[PDB]
């Protein structure tokens, strides 16, 4: 399983994320996009917090050198080639 | 260049019509593409509008004169003249001819106006009503 | 003198200063308006026409507006040759082409 | 959470995403397509006051974009240059990779100015501006543009204008004829309509016979 | 189905779109770009024209918020989504 | 070669690409998520001196970035505005689609100068610097952004300081309290500390007398 | 199967490619991007080398007209659109 | 409508779209691939003046761009600062995201002018110049690129060059050795022929004796 | 704009307490928020600071002094000055009252210090060790 | 005299030159740096104060800096008035607030 | 007289006037060209050479080109000292190595 | 610097061989890395070549004369000639000695060639050709 085995480890998470009907749907009457965001807390229960850091201490070693050997300068194309190795490896 | 001359009597007596003619030279308002009107000045007021009238015979006319005025020409003189029945007291004023800026006016169709509207004034004949 | 303009308008040399004019859509709002530049002693000149255009020899301290029902004259940095009673004008639709012109504004160069 | 629509057997039907159809069957991606309509296909007026009345700005609100394959092609396009009252622009020019709308009979472009407190002018309806292939939430300036929406599937003149009080309730507009000769722009006028009063004017002779320029009223008869 | 419930409808749709072998096919011998066009003529049959309005009237609402919510200026990238959970729904 | 980590029944597991695991089930792209993360989450210092020893200059690396559907609040943003020696911008102002990180109780801006011989300021543990929605592999000039890590899954004030030797191993900080009114920044002070000396500073009212500035030193006691 | 027909054809290949642990994978003490590249060379057994060649030929005009037909500049979405038509033929 | 080949146990073989392969198998993307060919490896001549001939200028015409995982190395390589007659430049300096073809053993680089009546200058054959990954329909100044086209798959010094008449039928080309030494350009001479005139007037020290360049003819012997 | 003047005896025999003393004017360095200090000059030499003086009664010395210096003040005559027991010839020096800059000055709740630091001189007064 | 200065310094008028100073981390590498200028005949006047600030009267020519627990003076086009015996200062912490000067600069203008 | 080159040449002073020659490939398609101006009453100097470069002495009015087997000389503002005769030349090739000239141009300054 | 001085009788009779030497001084024409010629404009005509020598012994010559001109130099004396045999009416002209920019031909293993051309004249010396 995925372990942060390093000396701190913050147990809890306060979120933001951009995850009703109305004018608010349009541009024009909605709001700035400091206001787009939803929030909330949790805590780290089952160790699935700390065993996050250390998915993104892992990932940032594979992620920049992936990174560095591509041409995209802005890449969103991550989960979708994942999405398309998940059903390959099965369906191929 | 065109000039446009007011004459008449000076003094004109109460009840009586009013008759005043200007002459024109130096082009012709009275047969050319023209408005021109009758607009006084009673002495320490502004700018009151008489009538107008368009050289092939459109008239306008202040409705409170509606009933009272008469402005006509003629193309063979090159003058027009203005014409107030019963003249009163509170007529006293000086009377201008004036020009409509020629080939300013659009008359179309039906649904179609012009995009006239005035520049060149006359000297002013004061009109004094009294007995 | 169905147009509104305030009986008055001053500053001194070099100040700008303006002219309001106030009327209804059958005028103001339903035609361009003109203003007319009337020095003592003699006959207004058309100083503005179509709102803000300027007829040869007026000179470029003279500008104006129209918005609505109401119009106005300005100019930019007033001379004392400038003392005058200012007019408005335009067509009167109700009327069936009645020209209006408004009341006049005696503007005092201080 | 974006709907998609399907062609089926009988009529264009609603793409679930909570029950899994069968029978819908995919085999490529040229089966997938985006199309751009035009919100006068609905009824929506395009009379020029009468369109950037629906429009407006706002700051804070960064703009997005997404494309085309194919698209209704417009009556009623527009185009505008539209300076600030001091002589700013209101609007960027648009960006790389925007050109204008690819088909209209009439693009109505406007010159003229108004108030433009945001960045960027907004449609109030949520509606978007679309260019060659693109579909932006924002007007770009110099750019030619339809106005409408996008549908998901599953298988030539200019007339100018002038203006004044852009950004404002109480605004005024021009048909331009010639650089001297205007007329008052109404709602009853329709392209075909407007050109008759240029041929008119044009024709008679009757313009402009002073430095500046003349605005007609055009008798409502 | 799809239903545009509103007042009008154009009941026909006049095309333009992107969708032979020489040198036209050469970006230096073939045409500009409004030149790369086709287009043609539709009738309402079944009411598919209609339907399609709407459809693009309930996308709107979803797609501006959709987009409202994403780091991506330019966003090519609904269709593929799409694909993709078409796959993933019956192959998961 | 990026791993990736899945919720389990029990805990976040490995997600393995030699196994092909049935068990892992994926019916939609809505289940899957690019989250951010802080360094300070796994206990990395955040005063000022000992964050901007952890960024340095190189050339002949271009920039990256990724993006963010969720991530963590920042106790601790920074902003940075530091110049060459000579005047010059050290980095170039964020680029279009940069914004600032959405969530943070204090900001740390920095106003100064120091040697800066790359073209960019990375991190030297490689971390990213996170803007709004987005990771970095660069700092931009202006923006506000977070210092952090990403990890991918299958389901407020600002406090200016001034600085020297931005770029150099021996660097000084103050802390501001007015225009004329520093004090030593040092280690031991949180932001709440600082305020709190800000307090008895601007309340006390014994602020520079003199043109120019002042530098308080701060009793260890 | 692709075959090269024209009068000339290298039959080797010299390759450059962007396809360890350590500082080197942190881009402030790695190496420039001139440096990210690895190569090799290769025969041309069977006539693959050949073959290529005329692949890309054939692929240039489909190529061409693909992006003229398009609204993105930088499309790097070609193989994953490959991808994705590979599953939806054996899988729509 | 892009075709594709494949690694089969005999050769490369065409991927059929309308025939399902049922033998072909695709566990993963890292089985996918984009490589860069040049032209000079089906024997297309690279001579400066033999080069120039297959580019043009055309305008109306939006560029594109494509990437690659791999390619080619060039032997012959090019890099251009072409100007107007009026000192202009005929191309912008390339964009971001491009930088100059990874390897090359010789880099022909023209400084020079001519005719450029388009927006860019187009490959007239079709074929694409190649940056460091990057495809694109047109030339970028400054930038080194080579010529030639991409497949798709599932599985060093510089000699300066004077110019005019770029756009010209009829044009002129110049070998530098120095800044007032040159040489007539001639077909016959590959890059170590060019070399080898350079050693024998470098090194006999015979050079222009006056303020101004001289040119060499070149005996035909 | 505040004055500090020197004076004394300007001969003091070996072995004596030397007593310099400043008055002030123009402002009040014995009871205003100010250090004020003690600096010398033997000729020839650099600036060697003798002792500090915060008007509350906060005091610093050099360290050679630190056994034989005292530095205190009345605040009803602003006036304030230096006394050095045992004066030796290495003693001999110009002598000067000096001020800190005042309002520069900051004492906390312990955790805090000053940023002050000196501007105006007084004259300087030569003190001459010598029988 | 504890912070070292070199014992002299020189240029020719409209030269750019400079006086170091060096001390610890209980003085320069503690608190902020002061210069004074001490012309032939009279008292220093205060010159620089926290590392770089000019007090009234002193001209734009002085400038300075300070970097660990070395400090510097410099002037940017050297004047004859400039000759003088200049200073460094610092509060030392060590000797619980002592304060120090350093050895003096004498700067002569050639 | 192997290059064509016009008898003749005019312009008032100020004016921008050419003087054209034409070959072969032998010559100005071979070799450079380069031009002579010979003032009245003496011998030619040399004015341009490698076609557009100017011998010390010569003034920045004077430039030229060549393209194919033509090439021109070219004044930027004639002035009266230019009246000459005008000659290009280049080595010819086909002969093996024979200096060749052109006819000889009489440009006037009118 | 380098002058090249023609020589020569001036008066040649029809038929003979015309001799004409240029002396050179201040450089040397005919032992540097140079090539020389003679050059002849006859009264009223443009510039005809006559022929070139290098001063290593390289010789080209006009088409018209390949039969008749012979051109030489003693690199002792720093003198160079041109003889033209059979000297007719037709050769009246004034003759001239030239240099070819020194230090400006380059001449290699083979396929190589100069860079050279024409710069300075000597004076020039009528050579009436008659009875
Ligand atoms: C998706 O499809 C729906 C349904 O067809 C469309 O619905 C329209 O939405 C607009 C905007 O909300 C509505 O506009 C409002 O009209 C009110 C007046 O209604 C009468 O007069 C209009 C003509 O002026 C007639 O068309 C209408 O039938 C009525 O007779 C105004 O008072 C409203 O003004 C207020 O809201 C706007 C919001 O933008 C503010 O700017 C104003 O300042 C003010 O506060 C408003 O203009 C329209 O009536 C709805 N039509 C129908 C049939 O329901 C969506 O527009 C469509 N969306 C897209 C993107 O295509
Ligand atoms: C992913 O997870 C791992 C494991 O938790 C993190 O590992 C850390 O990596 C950094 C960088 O390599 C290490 O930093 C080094 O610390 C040395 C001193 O160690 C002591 O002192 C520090 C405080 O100063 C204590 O934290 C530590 O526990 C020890 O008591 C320094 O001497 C090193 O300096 C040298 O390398 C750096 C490299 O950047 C150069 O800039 C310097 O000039 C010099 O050459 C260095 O600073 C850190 O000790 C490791 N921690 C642990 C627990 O192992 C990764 O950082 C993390 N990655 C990301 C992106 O989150
Ligand atoms: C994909 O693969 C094919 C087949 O191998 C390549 O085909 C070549 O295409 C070019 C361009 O159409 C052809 O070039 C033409 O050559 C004509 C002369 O042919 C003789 O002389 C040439 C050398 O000059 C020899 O190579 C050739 O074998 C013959 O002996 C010219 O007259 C043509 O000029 C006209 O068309 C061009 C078009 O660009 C215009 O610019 C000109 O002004 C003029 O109108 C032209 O140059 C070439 O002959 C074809 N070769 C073969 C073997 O068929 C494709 O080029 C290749 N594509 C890519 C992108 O790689
Ligand atoms: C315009 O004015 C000119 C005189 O300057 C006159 O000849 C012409 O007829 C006028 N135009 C119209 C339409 O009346
Ligand atoms: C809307 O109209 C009112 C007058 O009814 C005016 O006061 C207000 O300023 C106008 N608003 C805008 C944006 O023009
Ligand atoms: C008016 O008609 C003329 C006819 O010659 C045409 O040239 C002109 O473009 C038209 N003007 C407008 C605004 O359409
Ligand atoms: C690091 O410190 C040393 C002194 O110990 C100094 O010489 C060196 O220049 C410093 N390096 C940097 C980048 O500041
Ligand atoms: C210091 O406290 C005051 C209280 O009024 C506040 O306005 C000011 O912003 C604070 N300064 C800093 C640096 O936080
Ligand atoms: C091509 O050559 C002809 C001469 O044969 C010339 O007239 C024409 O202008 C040239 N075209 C270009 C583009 O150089
Ligand atoms: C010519 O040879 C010299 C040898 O020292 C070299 O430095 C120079 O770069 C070469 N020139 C060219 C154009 O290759
Ligand atoms: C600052 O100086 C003024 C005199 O200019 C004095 O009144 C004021 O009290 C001083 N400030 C402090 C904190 O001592
Ligand atoms: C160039 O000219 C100089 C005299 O200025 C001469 O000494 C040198 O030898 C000449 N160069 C050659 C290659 O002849």
């Amino acid at each position: 399983v995925i372990v942060n085995a390093q000396p701190k480890c913050n147990p809890n998470l306060h979120y933001w994320t951009t995850q009703a009907i109305g004018l608010a749907w349009i541009p024009y009457f909605g709001p700035a996009a400091e206001g787009i965001y939803t929030e909330g807390l949790m805590h780290n229960q089952d160790g699935l917090i700390c065993g996050l850091r250390q998915l993104a201490n892992e990932t940032t070693q594979a992620l920049q050198l992936f990174l560095r050997a591509t041409t995209e300068l802005r890449t969103f194309s991550i989960l979708n080639r994942k999405a398309i190795d998940f059903l390959l490896q099965r369906w191929g | 260049q065109v000039q446009l001359v007011e004459s008449g009597p000076g003094l004109v007596k109460p009840s009586q019509t009013l008759s005043l003619i200007c002459t024109v030279s130096g082009g012709s308002i009275s047969s050319g593409d023209f408005y021109w009107s009758w607009i006084r000045q009673p002495p320490g007021k502004g700018l009151e509008w008489i009538g107008f009238f368009y050289y092939s015979g459109i008239t306008y006319y202040n409705p409170s004169l509606k009933s009272r005025v008469s402005i006509s020409r003629d193309t063979s003189t090159n003058q027009f003249s203005l014409k107030l029945r019963s003249v009163t007291a509170a007529d006293t004023a000086v009377y201008y001819c004036a020009r409509v800026r020629g080939g300013r006016i659009t008359l179309g169709q039906g649904d179609m106006y012009y995009y006239s509207g005035m520049d060149v004034w006359g000297q002013g004949t004061l009109v004094t009503v009294s007995s | 003198s169905v147009l509104t303009q305030p009986p008055s308008a001053s500053g001194t040399p070099g100040q700008r200063v303006s002219i309001s004019c106030s009327g209804s859509r059958s005028n103001i709002g339903g035609n361009t308006v003109d203003w007319y530049q009337q020095l003592p002693g003699t006959d207004p000149k058309l100083l503005i026409y179509s709102n803000d255009q300027r007829p040869s020899g007026v000179p470029d301290r003279f500008s104006g507006s129209k918005s609505g029902t109401s119009a106005s004259l300005a100019i930019s940095g007033l001379q004392s040759e400038d003392e005058a009673d200012y007019y408005c004008a335009a067509w009167d639709d109700s009327l069936n082409g009645h020209w209006v012109f408004g009341g006049g504004t005696k503007l005092t160069v201080l | 959470s974006i709907p998609l629509g399907v062609i089926h057997n009988s009529t264009l039907q609603v793409s679930d995403v909570d029950k899994l159809v069968c029978r819908d069957k995919l085999s490529s991606t040229n089966q997938l397509r985006s199309v751009g309509l035009n919100l006068e296909g609905n009824g929506v007026a395009t009379d020029v006051p009468s369109v950037t009345k629906r429009w407006g700005f706002r700051s804070g609100v960064p703009p997005k974009v997404v494309n085309y394959e194919a698209g209704e092609w417009a009556e009623n396009c527009y185009n505008l240059e539209i300076k600030k009252p001091d002589g700013s622009e209101c609007l960027p020019a648009a960006p790389d990779g925007i050109r204008g709308f690819p088909r209209c009979r009439y693009v109505h472009k406007v010159s003229g100015t108004g108030p433009c407190a945001g960045d960027f002018a907004f449609h109030k309806e949520g509606a978007f501006f679309l260019y060659d292939r693109l579909a932006s939430t924002v007007i770009y300036r110099g750019t030619t543009f339809a106005e409408g929406v996008v549908a998901f599937l599953i298988l030539s003149t200019t007339i100018r204008y002038q203006a004044t009080g852009f950004g404002t309730n109480e605004t005024e507009y021009l048909f331009e004829v010639d650089n001297l000769t205007y007329v008052q722009l109404e709602s009853r006028f329709t392209p075909q309509f407007l050109l008759q009063l240029n041929e008119t004017i044009y024709a008679s002779g009757k313009r402009s016979n002073t430095t500046g320029k003349l605005i007609w009223k055009v008798n409502p008869e």
